[PDB]
């Protein structure tokens, strides 16, 4: 039952007006990456 | 507050750290008043006189620390899935904390530390134990909404209080034990309202205010003590001792009022069964305080003869004369109270 | 008396304690003037500020020379 | 990544912490894992600040109480235990290769690092503990800052009136 | 009247006397009490218990004063508490809606034969 | 947030001492939902604010996306352990550094 | 009649908690606005 | 494995009434068994400490089942589910409290201390009232619980308006 | 967060050209570039602070890039060895590009820009002063009020308190 | 879920803090060793919750200044104890 954008048709934001665009997550952004370009980004004040 | 200025600081101290807990707007916030609270309370109890006092420093310490520790634990547990200071639907995370609060104040399944520490106190600490170490526990309590944890602390509470009190013949065990029943009428009285435990509470500290300046004024620690205890008057002797029935809240007397109003409204809200077995499990209670009467009551004794003579404190007397006189006469005054109604 | 006594056994405190109090001193005519000028208001803000010229702020900007 | 190897020597460190009988031994254990704690922490923030205060305030506590042990339990004995050293060892290779073949994207905690927040957040471009550190000083909070100032002021005059210096020194009788 | 109006019932109509003791009971009951306090006192201390006068008539006079002071709190904490049920009553009309006075021509319960 | 009984002045210490009212992404989300505890009381308040409290706390808690987040990775792992996928297009085209 | 309908309104408050009388705790935001107002005198401040 | 007892009517569902006791009986034996083996007895051994979390609880768990059983049993014999059943219940239980015991006494009056237990709560099932009802009146406050405010920090103005929106 | 109904603009629309000029070039016209696009700039910095969407100010943004990249082919048209040079050495001088180094080369640039385009260098403490405009957006955020209509009521200070009808009501009157 | 792979550690963590604590040690300074080993995973869990918000990391002083007071208090104790029973050994404490 997933559809795009909400946990299984449960919106994440109730109240928010329509078409309110919300940031996503850090880690939501990169949900469909590998872990080289993740710590490509968090990791540049340590520096590996 | 009895032989240096440095202690009338610790307990000015330990009002301060209580109040910042009952007036603290979230868990943390009341956290760290049991912080301040717990520092001002162990320098007042330790005394390197007795080497019974610092044990009892020791013991409350330990359990103290965990407690709050405990406490800090599911606090930061419970808004961390919430992130409120209240659960919408109490859980066993609210449970938790229910857990260390009952641990804080020597509740029931819990309270073994709470006796076993009173060997080692004057009579002066008792009482600030006993009274004032109680607001804060129990008073965060009553934001937490489960009822079969703290439903099943009262029944223990009661049952525990009383049995155990039976064996005891020190004066300052028994009356831990007879504390730990007073504490589970509280925990029953907090399930169903506060205005009741706030009026039953202080009724409490009444009672527990007189009977400590009695043994504190005297000195007696043990029953043997009370029937060699020496009083001009026995009519005197006999009265004073009249304060155990209040203690035990029997109607006639002051005591009972505030076992009264629990009752009026525990059965108000349908909560029967409780009342069954904790006023059946009073009587226990009541038992012992006789044996205490039995010093009184009888009113001729075989008593050591290199006594002719009572020495006693003034003001303690003054002031415990007057809270004497109400908690035998104090009925008739319930029609001026209006904090009930 | 006692500022000969503490002057003879403990003179860093006395010494010290004269340059603290000059602190509190100058700490009061520093922290007086700050507001005698209106320092709340500084011309220089971090990070991009851009007011609309009927904000009430936007009357106060502070107009200075460099 | 070393969040995963932080993760599995934390853990390491307090299974044989359970174990610990001597002072010491519990003393070494615990200093080890207050570097491992102190440097996890800072992952997860916008800065070390804290981790500096941490390892600054907790090494005072370390020195004192080995003056205490010294004088309290100085005649303790260690036991090594074939039986503990096999299992942390055991398990510990058993954790660090769970760590090479994670999903350690998904293991990543969530907080925000000062790198992870957006490039549009102004607030993130001052000093680096200019504002978390801010309000500590600041209306209405500054007076619990005082609050403590009292309760530690109050706990010195404690310690001193517990301690009673005049009636001697402290030795284990 | 035949009607069950709960607004009605609270309502007050000054009708009711109040009993003589009534306004005169809480300051003469802590007056005794006072004056019995400082008895046992002097009791208490085997002194004379009618000397020292003053301190009974302090503890009687303060028992006085602090009785009327409650009494006159206890009444506007009373009064406000009606108003308070008053005001309820009127939020929600439906809650507490009029019910009509039945007797016992319209109704059948049961008796108990003893035999 | 709990509401002390006793409220003497001693509440004004602490009442500030965590808060989301600084910078915070959900400093306006928590305002309103807090602001209709205060209009209906915490007690009738808990049956009024299901809205306010679910998008407060999916913004703090943020479980309700992070727990988005694992239904997509483990369904990404899922497909590939099933042969589903390949080892050469196992993940997408990463995002560029500068964003977000 | 006053001891049994007194007795039935309160039932009524502490079902639903609809009045603040007895069957109420008030919840206070005023310290989070005092919060958000010193934020936002905080933010004027900001610079040099 | 979740059973609750009075799911179903008197004479019913055995396995489900089973399990529904045996719960209580399990977890009563162990709060106490927690007790007996720390602050009372203090067993030495790893498995001597199993024989008096067995010895706490095993028997327990036949009381409980002696006592659905007979209870059970009695329903369908006699052809009705009445208090009777549940005081028949109560003397099963007490039968095996002198097993356990070894006295036969004390098996005798326990009975009757739990067959009048069983009778007081088929009386609660059957009449329509609880033991430990959720409270109907839960007080938050005294009369002035939203009057008396104490606090000294001006509260800066509102947000919300009592009034009917505008637009 | 992001689902089908959420309107994006389409891949062509964000296309733009863009600078794609390192941090050390950036700096040195810094100054120069700043009085120019300051009219671009103060209005995409002003939408973006009080309206937070960024597809809101797509078009405003365009605007910023454009303006940045037609100063430069000023630059590229005229000064291109001076600017090299101010750059190369910003760049090589120091590990932050402190403008306190280059004050030399610096000078070679700000003679060559006013001697071709008549530009003055902005005071240092320019561009970090508040900046006042003129909203061309024209959309300040509006200020409205929640309501509640059905708030837990409170008895009103005007509603009258007549005596108890017959008093406490406890027992026997007491 | 959620809290079993970002929560899960620090708890587990915490309550074997605690059995330390209770464990059966000669000295009473076993205990006070075990005291600050639960505070430093006390404020690992603190730290999670307070960066959940932007910031409040601020609170830790506040923590850290109680958890000294509670070790500098458990230490104090410590030392009374010396000075009237000689020794600060468990077994050698009244068992009441
Ligand atoms: C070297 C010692 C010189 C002789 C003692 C000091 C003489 C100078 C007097 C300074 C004021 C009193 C300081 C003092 O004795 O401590 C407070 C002493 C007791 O010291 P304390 O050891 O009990 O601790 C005091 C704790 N507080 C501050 C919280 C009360 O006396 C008092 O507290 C009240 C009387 C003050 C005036 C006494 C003169
Ligand atoms: C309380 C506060 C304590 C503060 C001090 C903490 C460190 C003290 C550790 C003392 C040594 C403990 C020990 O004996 O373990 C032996 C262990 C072995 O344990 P063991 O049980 O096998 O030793 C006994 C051996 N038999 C059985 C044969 C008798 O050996 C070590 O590896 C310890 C290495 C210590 C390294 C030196 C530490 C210096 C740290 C400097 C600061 C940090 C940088
Ligand atoms: C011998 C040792 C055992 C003694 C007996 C123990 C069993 C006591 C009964 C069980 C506890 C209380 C039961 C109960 O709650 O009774 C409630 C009953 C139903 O009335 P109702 O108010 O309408 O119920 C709620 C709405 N449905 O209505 C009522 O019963 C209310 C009237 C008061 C009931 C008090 C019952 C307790 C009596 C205890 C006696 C103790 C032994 C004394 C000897
Ligand atoms: C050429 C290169 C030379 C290199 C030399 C390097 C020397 C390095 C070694 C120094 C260490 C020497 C030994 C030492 O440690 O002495 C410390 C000093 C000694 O003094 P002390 O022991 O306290 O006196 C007896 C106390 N019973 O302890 C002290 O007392 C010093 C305290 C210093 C206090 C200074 C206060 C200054 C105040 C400034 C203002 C004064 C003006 C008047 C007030 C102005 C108010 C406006
Ligand atoms: C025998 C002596 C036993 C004393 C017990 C006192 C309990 C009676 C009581 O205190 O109230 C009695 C009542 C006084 O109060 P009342 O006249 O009803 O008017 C309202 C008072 N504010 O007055 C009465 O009811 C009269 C009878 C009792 C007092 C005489
Ligand atoms: C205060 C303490 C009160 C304790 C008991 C209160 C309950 C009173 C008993 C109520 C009752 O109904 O008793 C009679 C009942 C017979 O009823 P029944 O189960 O239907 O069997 C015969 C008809 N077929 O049979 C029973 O309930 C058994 C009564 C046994 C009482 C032993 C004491
Ligand atoms: C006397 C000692 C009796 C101990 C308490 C007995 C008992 O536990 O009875 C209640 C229990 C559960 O019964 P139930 O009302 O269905 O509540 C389940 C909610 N989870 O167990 C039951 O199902 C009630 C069975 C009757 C037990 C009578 C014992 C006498
Ligand atoms: C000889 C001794 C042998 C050894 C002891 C054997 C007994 C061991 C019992 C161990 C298990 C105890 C824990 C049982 C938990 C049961 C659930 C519970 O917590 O109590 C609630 C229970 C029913 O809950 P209730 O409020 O009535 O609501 C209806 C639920 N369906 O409440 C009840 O059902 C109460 C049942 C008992 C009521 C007795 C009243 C009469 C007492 C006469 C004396």
């Amino acid at each position: 039952g997933w559809e795009v954008g909400t946990w299984y048709g449960e919106p994440v934001f109730k109240t928010l007006p329509e078409d309110t665009l919300v940031t996503p997550i850090f880690k939501e952004f990169y949900a469909h990456s590998d872990w080289k370009s993740y710590a490509k980004r968090a990791h540049l004040k340590l520096w590996s | 507050m009895f032989n240096n200025s440095s202690k009338i600081l610790f307990i000015t101290i330990m009002i301060i750290g209580t109040l910042i807990t009952v007036t603290s707007n979230s868990w943390l916030g009341a956290w760290m008043g049991l912080e301040i609270n717990l520092l001002s309370f162990i320098p007042l109890l330790s005394d390197n006189n007795n080497l019974m006092s610092t044990e009892a420093s020791l013991k409350y310490f330990l359990t103290q620390v965990l407690a709050s520790t405990v406490l800090l634990f599911s606090s930061i547990l419970l808004m961390l899935k919430n992130n409120m200071n209240n659960e919408i639907n109490e859980s066993f995370t609210s449970m938790i904390i229910m857990s260390a609060l009952l641990l804080k104040s020597g509740a029931a399944p819990f309270h073994f530390w709470f006796p076993n520490m009173m060997e080692g106190l004057t009579w002066m600490n008792a009482l600030m134990l006993m009274t004032w170490q109680k607001i804060a526990p129990l008073m965060l309590i009553s934001y937490l909404n489960i009822k079969y944890l703290l439903l099943i602390s009262v029944i223990l509470s009661v049952i525990i209080g009383a049995i155990g009190g039976l064996n005891q013949t020190s004066l300052r065990k028994l009356m831990a034990f007879s504390s730990i029943n007073h504490l589970g009428w509280m925990l029953s009285s907090l399930m169903i309202s506060e205005s009741i435990w706030l009026i039953y509470f202080f009724f409490y500290s009444f009672l527990s205010f007189v009977l400590t300046f009695m043994f504190n004024i005297f000195k007696l620690f043990h029953l043997n003590q009370l029937f060699s205890w020496f009083v001009n008057s026995k009519i005197l002797k006999f009265t004073l001792f009249m304060n155990f029935l209040s203690l035990g809240g029997l109607p006639p007397f002051l005591g009972f009022l505030p076992k009264w109003l629990v009752i009026q409204q525990l059965t108000l809200c349908n909560q029967y069964f409780m009342l069954t077995l904790m006023m059946m499990s009073t009587l226990i209670t009541l038992f012992f305080y006789l044996r205490i009467c039995y010093s009184a009551f009888m009113m001729n004794y075989f008593e050591n003869n290199w006594i002719m003579k009572m020495n006693m404190n003034s003001i303690n007397y003054n002031m415990y004369m007057i809270m004497t006189f109400f908690s035998i006469f104090g009925l008739f005054l319930i029609s001026l109270f209006y904090f009930m109604f | 008396s006692l500022l000969k006594r503490a002057w003879n056994e403990i003179p860093d405190i006395v010494g010290g304690s004269a340059l603290a109090l000059a602190g509190i001193v100058m700490a009061t005519i520093g922290v007086a003037n700050y507001y005698a000028k209106d320092g709340d208001n500084r011309r220089y803000k971090l990070g991009y500020v851009v007011y609309r010229h009927d904000d009430p702020r936007a009357l106060k900007v502070r107009n200075d020379e460099d | 990544m070393i969040q995963l190897m932080l993760y599995s020597l934390i853990i390491t460190t307090s299974i044989i912490f359970l174990n610990m009988i001597h002072p010491l031994a519990l003393g070494l254990t615990l200093l080890i894992q207050t570097i491992f704690v102190c440097l996890l922490t800072g992952l997860m923030t916008k800065s070390f600040w804290y981790s500096y205060i941490l390892f600054l305030i907790f090494l005072g506590g370390m020195l004192v109480l080995f003056i205490y042990v010294t004088s309290l339990a100085s005649n303790e004995m260690f036991n090594l235990s074939m039986k503990l050293t096999l299992f942390s060892s055991l398990i510990l290779i058993f954790m660090l290769i769970l760590s090479f073949i994670m999903d350690k994207t998904s293991s990543s905690l969530f907080l925000m690092n000062n790198d992870m927040q957006s490039i549009i957040n102004m607030n993130s471009y001052f000093m680096e503990n200019s504002l978390s550190l801010n309000k500590l000083y600041n209306f209405p909070t500054n007076f619990i800052t005082i609050l403590l100032m009292n309760y530690l002021l109050i706990t010195l005059i404690v310690i001193v009136k517990i301690t009673k210096l005049f009636k001697g020194p402290i030795r284990m009788m | 009247s035949a009607v069950n109006d709960p607004l009605e019932l609270l309502t007050n109509k000054g009708t009711h006397e109040p009993s003589f003791l009534s306004p005169i009971w809480n300051p003469i009951a802590c007056g005794v009490a006072g004056v019995g306090a400082a008895i046992f006192i002097n009791w208490g201390f085997r002194k004379p218990v009618f000397s020292g006068i003053q301190k009974h008539i302090a503890f009687g006079a303060i028992g006085v004063g602090a009785g009327a002071y409650f009494d006159q709190k206890r009444n506007e904490y009373l009064a406000k508490r009606d108003a308070v049920l008053r005001h309820y009553i009127e939020l929600h009309p439906d809650d507490f809606p009029v019910k009509e006075r039945k007797t016992y021509g319209q109704v059948l319960e049961s008796w108990v034969p003893v035999r | 947030s709990l509401t002390p009984f006793l409220r003497l002045p001693l509440t004004d210490l602490t009442g500030c001492l965590i808060n989301h009212q600084t910078y915070d992404k959900c400093g306006k989300f928590e305002m309103k939902m807090m602001e209709c505890f205060e209009a209906y009381g915490l007690e009738r308040g808990k049956r009024e604010c299901a809205d306010l409290i679910s998008d407060f706390q999916e913004c703090v808690g943020m479980q309700k996306q992070l727990m988005r987040f694992h239904a997509m990775r483990n369904e990404r792992y899922k497909q590939w352990l099933k042969g589903e996928r390949k080892g050469q297009e196992f993940f997408a085209d990463p995002p560029r550094v500068d964003a977000y | 009649q006053i001891r049994l309908l007194e007795d039935e309104v309160r039932r009524k408050m502490s079902e639903r908690n609809d009045y603040q009388a007895y069957y109420y705790r008030p919840s206070v935001a005023k310290y989070h606005r005092i919060s958000k107002e010193a934020a936002d005198e905080l933010e004027a401040l900001r610079g040099d | 494995l979740r059973s609750k007892y009075y799911d179903h009517p008197d004479g019913e569902d055995a396995f489900g009434k089973i399990v529904a006791t045996n719960k209580y009986a399990v977890s009563a034996g162990v709060a106490w068994s927690m007790f007996d083996v720390l602050t009372l007895s203090k067993p030495q051994g790893y498995l001597p400490t199993l024989g008096r979390f067995a010895y706490n609880t095993g028997p327990l768990m036949g009381m409980a089942t002696a006592f659905t059983l007979t209870t059970l049993v009695a329903t369908n014999a006699r052809g009705k589910d009445d208090k009777i059943n549940y005081l028949i219940g109560g003397f099963a239980a007490g039968g095996v409290f002198g097993a356990w015991k070894h006295n036969h006494v004390a098996g005798l009056c326990a009975g009757l201390f739990l067959g009048i237990a069983g009778v007081i709560k088929k009386m609660s099932i059957e009449q329509g009232w609880e033991f430990f009802p959720n409270t109907p009146i839960k007080q938050y406050g005294g009369l002035n619980i939203a009057g008396n405010d104490w606090t000294i920090m001006a509260d800066p103005p509102k947000n919300w308006t009592t009034e009917k929106p505008k637009e | 967060v992001i689902t089908n109904n959420t309107t994006l603009p389409e891949e062509s629309e964000l296309n733009v050209q863009e600078l794609n000029l390192s941090s050390a070039a950036l700096r040195a016209g810094a100054f120069h570039l700043g009085k120019q696009c300051e009219q671009a700039n103060n209005e995409f910095m002003l939408c973006r602070q009080e309206l937070d969407d960024p597809r809101a100010c797509l078009a405003e943004g365009k605007a910023v890039t454009s303006c940045a990249l037609d100063f430069f082919r000023k630059v590229k048209k005229t000064c291109h060895e001076e600017f090299t040079q101010y750059a190369t050495c910003l760049d090589k001088s120091s590990g932050t590009m402190a403008f306190s180094h280059c004050r030399k080369t610096q000078g070679v640039f700000d003679k060559c820009i006013k001697d071709n385009f008549d530009w003055d260098r902005p005071s240092y403490g320019y561009f970090s002063r508040a900046k006042v405009i003129q909203s061309a957006r024209e959309a300040p955020k509006k200020e409205e009020k929640v309501s509640y209509p059905d708030a837990t009521p409170g008895l009103p200070e005007d509603y009258p308190k007549p005596p108890a009808k017959y008093g406490s009501r406890f027992h026997w009157l007491e | 879920m959620i809290m079993i792979l970002y929560w899960s550690l620090p708890m587990i963590l915490f309550i074997l803090g605690l059995f330390c604590f209770v464990s059966n040690r000669k000295h009473l300074l076993s205990m006070l060793l075990s005291l600050e080993f639960i505070v430093l995973m006390l404020f690992f869990m603190l730290f999670i919750y307070l960066n959940m918000l932007n910031y409040e990391s601020y609170f830790s002083m506040m923590f850290l200044t109680f958890s000294v007071c509670e070790g500098a208090l458990g230490l104090s104790i410590l030392v009374s104890m010396i000075r009237t029973h000689g020794n600060d050994y468990f077994q050698s404490f009244s068992i009441m």
